């Protein structure tokens, strides 16, 4: 009964310890330094969304442990971040579609070469 | 978590564990045991420090409070995000 809570606390505590080095790694330099070092715009978008994801997640985890009753405001930020990430996926799907089309043409070309000569 | 990105994996493990723990009867142990209550607050404070670490990474000028700070920063992050995606879409639609 009393012993029921302890594995939950242990699990949470272990998760925190594992996360801490990763946050240090993530923040080893400023966001602006990381962005200025990137040439690819899609990589910039991924990094920015990743920061928003990690930050709002920490805030959510913090508020759960503080035992906040009204979770609607922070869950709103999580919904926002998910929506933003889906916007990015939809751009990726469009890129993928044109990649596949390009791969299809190239596979066609190789077959033309290989086949007719055979 | 079997997320091949290590950071995202650690983040989701923390989020799920925090959620699981809070769904248990924490208030009951809070009343019964002072040590427990202080330990949770210590963990909450670790989370806030990590959030502040990220916030300092974003607002690099350094030559309710946490909550408001967090809200203003999220608006800044997602403004950058919209800017970046608008540029990506502009390029591909002009192509």
């Amino acid at each position: 009964d009393i012993e029921k809570i302890k594995p939950y606390v242990r699990s949470f505590s272990k998760a925190l310890d594992e996360l801490k080095p990763e946050i240090e790694k993530l923040t080893s330099k400023s966001l602006d330094e990381q962005l200025l070092l990137l040439s690819d715009e899609r990589a910039k978008l991924e990094l920015i969304n990743r920061y928003a994801y990690v930050l709002s997640s920490l805030m959510f985890a913090n508020m759960k442990v503080l035992g906040v009753k009204d979770m609607s405001p922070i869950l709103g930020e999580l919904k926002r971040v998910k929506s933003y990430m889906d916007k990015a996926k939809q751009y990726d799907n469009r890129i993928t579609k044109s990649n596949e089309k390009s791969q299809a043409e190239q596979e066609k070309a190789k077959n033309i070469i290989s086949n007719v000569l055979d | 978590s079997e997320n091949p990105d290590v950071l995202l994996s650690r983040v989701i493990n923390v989020v799920r564990a925090a959620s699981s723990l809070a769904s248990q009867d924490v208030d009951f142990y809070k009343n019964l045991d002072r040590g427990f209550s202080k330990d949770l607050k210590s963990k909450a404070d670790k989370l806030a420090d990590m959030a502040n670490e990220i916030i300092l990474s974003i607002d690099e000028h350094h030559e309710s409070d946490l909550w408001n700070n967090f809200g203003n920063i999220m608006d800044n992050l997602l403004e950058m995000s919209d800017h970046s995606l608008d540029k990506l879409n502009c390029a591909i639609n002009s192509k």
